[PDB]
């Protein structure tokens, strides 16, 4: 049994350094048989291979982030880190660390290294890069145009920007409009804010009879805003 | 983007059999270097499936199955299980420039429990509320669908637009079928500097697109 | 009664074969050597002889012969002749240009291959300059690709020099190992001591 824990700051601002600690337990990080790698993930979107260090001193970084990336051992504490300096927005994933190996019955294990795969891996730490104060949203109208209106149904929303941090809750009419609604998961935008939408399906010739209404709640920055949703002509 | 090509999506009903693509190039699986397979079930890291091309660490069953082939490597999954419900992305190294270790850009394995259903698109252009602020939004909301995977793209006069755009990822709706969103974020200038603006979604193969136009 | 055929199963039927950085010679000298049980001998996938007519081989008398063995992929096997270049004729083996000698192959992917992948045949990927004919490199010490020294650690422009094969059974036939013998022929101004049968010598 090998397990790797990961710690660092959930939170760090733009320009900053992010430091990430990996603690092994189970193994010692001075193996000359296993290297020691971290991997991240932007939410929602695939893996990427950061670097590994291997017997202490040596490294082997992706090309597209070595000037940014150092990684050492601390044989004191069983442990390998990460830095990675200069972060924006892009930056913001989760964080794995996990251990590098050969393949089986390896005599030289730097010629192996192309062959190597990545078990265990730790359990990951979202790292979030984001300068943003707290702050309430803008609540924008999502009206219906005349597509949808010559149908039977019709679209119609709300969109809600610019705010941090999560979360914001979102009713329709006080919530006595509950049916064909779907409030959506908030997007981290590269200014380090969040914004979210909320959509109706409604009946088309409903846009003169009934009034559509979209509750926004930001509890952080206590924050109400009621937006009427209505079919303005383009 | 990820240098290892994988499909989207993959879906079979239980029981079937299932194969998931990974396509490299001269430089990486054709260079000779192996493919590792890692399953990533929802919620958790990932874990590693297969080693070594074909190789089953202990724990993993035998359902699971691993080859490659040239350029090209290949995961099959038989008799699929709901626990099987999960993302997968292939592994291998790239030796152009200095070396790298380089992954697949992931495939969402759906087992089906419903019927498929293509998704409806709606584009909502800035309203004129944002635009007196000084900002502009295009939303594009995508609802109905079944798997819940889908792939968006923008385009500004057919040219691909990168930044600027943000997307969740599918989450259920009340009737239990699939939903996202995607938001594409310009300044006025901009938005009014291009003819058309088109939301690109491809669903199992079969792209709808819809389009919005700062004239109209 | 120099009735000793030289030993070549030595060579040839070796259980274990060398890494081709660290290709192994044999000297072979004072027998008697008919090649044509050696291409009747096995099915050998390359059997290709320079500077002198693989017809009459056996008549022909050397002052000693050397046999070089290694593993490589198959794809490289083209490299092991003169004029070649690539990383094996570059950096790893290297045959001069006016070789006189054959060159003998066959694939080993039952014995050099193995299920979940055999990684210990190596070859090298970097050299400040390429080999001269017959030289050999083993050095194993960290290749500078930059201005900046090494001091024996990996990192950026600063590699290993070798890199393992990755030899499993259900490669294509391009990366599937091969068993490479080379043989020279020395002529130098002295008796020979090597002989084949069909020379008047016998
Ligand atoms: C490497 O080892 C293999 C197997 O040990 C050698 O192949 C063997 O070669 C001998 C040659 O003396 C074969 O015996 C011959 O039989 C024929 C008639 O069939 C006869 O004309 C010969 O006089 C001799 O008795 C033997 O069958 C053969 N075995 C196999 C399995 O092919 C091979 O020669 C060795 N290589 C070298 C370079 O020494």
């Amino acid at each position: 049994q090998v397990q790797l824990q990961e710690s660092g700051p959930g939170l760090v601002k733009p320009s900053e350094t992010l430091s990430l600690t990996c603690s092994v337990s189970g193994d010692s990080i001075s193996s000359s048989d296993y290297s020691w790698g971290w991997i991240r993930q932007p939410p929602g979107k695939g893996l990427e291979w950061i670097g590994t260090i291997y017997y202490i001193k040596n490294t082997y970084y992706n090309p597209s982030l070595r000037s940014r990336v150092t990684l050492s051992v601390d044989t004191s504490k069983n442990l390998f880190s990460l830095k990675l300096s200069s972060v924006t927005a892009a930056d913001t994933a989760v964080y794995y660390c996990a251990r590098e190996r050969p393949p089986f019955d390896v005599v030289v294990v730097p010629a192996a290294r192309p062959y190597n795969w990545f078990d265990p891996w730790g359990l990951g730490t979202l790292v979030i890069v984001s300068s943003a104060s707290t702050k309430g949203p803008s609540v924008f109208p999502l009206a219906p145009s005349s597509k949808s209106t010559s149908g039977g149904t019709a679209a119609l929303g709300c969109l809600v920007k610019d705010y941090f941090p999560e979360p914001v809750t979102v009713s329709w009419n006080s919530g006595a409009l509950t049916s064909g609604v779907h409030t959506f998961p908030a997007v981290l935008q590269s200014s380090g804010l969040y914004s979210l939408s909320s959509v109706v399906t409604v009946p088309s010739s409903s846009l003169g009879t009934q009034t559509y209404i979209c509750n926004v709640n930001h509890k952080p920055s206590n924050t109400k805003v009621d937006k009427r949703v209505e079919p303005k002509s383009c | 983007q990820s240098v290892l090509m994988q499909p989207p999506s993959v879906s079979g009903a239980p029981g079937q059999r299932v194969t998931i693509s990974c396509t490299g190039s001269s430089s990486n699986i054709g260079a000779g270097y192996d493919v590792h397979w890692y399953q990533q079930l929802p919620g958790t890291a990932p874990k590693l499936l297969i080693y070594g091309n074909n190789n089953r660490p202990s724990g993993v069953p035998d359902r699971f199955s691993g080859s490659k082939s040239g350029t090209s490597a290949s995961l099959a999954i038989t008799g699929l299980q709901a626990d099987d419900e999960a993302d997968y992305y292939c592994q291998s190294y790239d030796s152009s420039l200095s070396g790298s270790k380089v992954f697949g850009g992931g495939t969402k394995l759906t087992v089906l429990g419903q019927p498929k259903a293509a998704p409806s698109v709606t584009l909502f252009p800035p309203s004129s509320e944002e635009l007196q602020a000084n900002k502009a939004t295009l939303v594009c909301l995508i609802s109905d669908f079944y798997p819940g995977a889908v792939t968006v793209a923008w385009k500004a006069d057919s040219s691909p637009v990168k930044a600027g755009v943000e997307t969740t990822t599918p989450s259920k709706q009340s009737n239990n079928k699939y939903a996202a969103s995607s938001y594409l974020s310009l300044t006025p200038e901009q938005w009014k500097s291009h003819r058309s603006y088109s939301c690109q979604v491809t669903h199992e193969g079969s792209t709808v697109e819809k389009t919005v136009a700062p004239t109209e | 009664n120099i009735t000793n055929l030289c030993p070549f199963g030595e060579v040839f039927n070796a259980t274990r074969f060398a890494s081709v950085y660290a290709w192994n010679r044999k000297r072979i000298s004072n027998c008697v050597a008919d090649y044509s049980v050696l291409y009747n001998s096995a099915s050998f996938s390359t059997f290709k002889c320079y500077g002198v007519s693989p017809t009459k081989l056996n008549d022909l008398c050397f002052t000693n012969v050397y046999a070089d063995s290694f593993v490589i992929r198959g794809d490289e096997v083209r490299q092991i002749a003169p004029g070649q270049t690539g990383k094996i004729a570059d950096y790893n083996y290297k045959l001069p240009d006016d070789f006189t000698g054959c060159v003998i192959a066959w694939n080993s992917n039952n014995l050099d291959s193995k299920v979940g992948g055999n990684y210990n045949y190596l070859y090298r990927l970097f050299r400040k300059s390429n080999l001269k004919p017959f030289e050999r490199d083993i050095s194993t010490e960290i290749y500078q690709a930059g201005s900046t020294p090494c001091n024996g650690v990996e990192g950026f422009n600063c590699y290993f020099p070798l890199q393992s094969y990755g030899f499993q059974p259900t490669n294509g036939v391009g990366y599937q190992p091969y068993r490479v013998v080379v043989l020279s022929f020395e002529l130098l101004h002295a008796p020979a001591t090597v002989c084949g049968p069909g020379s008047h010598h016998h």
